[PDB]
């Protein structure tokens, strides 16, 4: 939701306070997430493509379950 | 005959897919041919065997990668020709380079092999 904080100086009376609103923090947050799996799921991905190629079948995957 | 089907853009070339097999012959032509099959890889299935299936007579490497082979073959009734092959084969005596072959041969076996790209 939302917290605060509150500066102030060890001999003073005289604090600042200020407020913040945690979705600013969740959108990074979950933005961070979304990136971080795509990036794996596409290199798995790119993975099995790279070993399937080094298998080195002149079809493509389609034709090949064709044939 | 009815055996085989005139490959496209080949005076001398059939397949018979009851035996699984391209030939061509080496001096004669073709006729009478009202339908024609596209040529294909998939027409060269590839022969599997534990050990190698030996040849003899001449042998030529199409294909060293795909294990492709052209050997000299005569039909009993003495009908020269070449057996176009894919598969676990080994040659008996020294494989040798399809220069050798005529230019008729050589001509359809580009046709057939060169993608049309």
């Amino acid at each position: 939701n939302k917290v605060r904080t509150v500066t102030e100086i060890v001999n003073s009376d005289e604090k600042i306070q200020k407020t913040y609103e945690l979705a600013e923090f969740d959108l990074k947050n979950l933005s961070s997430l979304e990136s971080y799996e795509t990036l794996k799921i596409k290199l798995a991905l790119s993975k099995y493509m790279a070993m399937l190629s080094t298998l080195e079948m002149t079809q493509p995957l389609l034709e090949i379950f064709r044939n | 005959s009815k055996d085989f089907l005139q490959l496209k853009g080949t005076m001398n070339a059939f397949y018979a897919p009851k035996q699984r097999i391209l030939s061509i012959l080496a001096v004669n032509r073709l006729f009478g041919a009202t339908e024609t099959i596209d040529f294909h890889p998939n027409l060269l299935v590839y022969r599997q065997s534990s050990p190698p299936v030996r040849l003899t007579g001449d042998v030529y490497v199409v294909d060293k990668n795909e294990k492709v082979f052209l050997v000299k073959h005569v039909f009993s009734n003495t009908v020269p020709a070449y057996l176009l092959i894919r598969g676990d084969y080994e040659s008996s005596s020294d494989l040798k380079s399809l220069r050798d072959l005529n230019p008729w041969v050589q001509n359809t076996l580009l046709k057939l092999l060169i993608p049309d790209s």
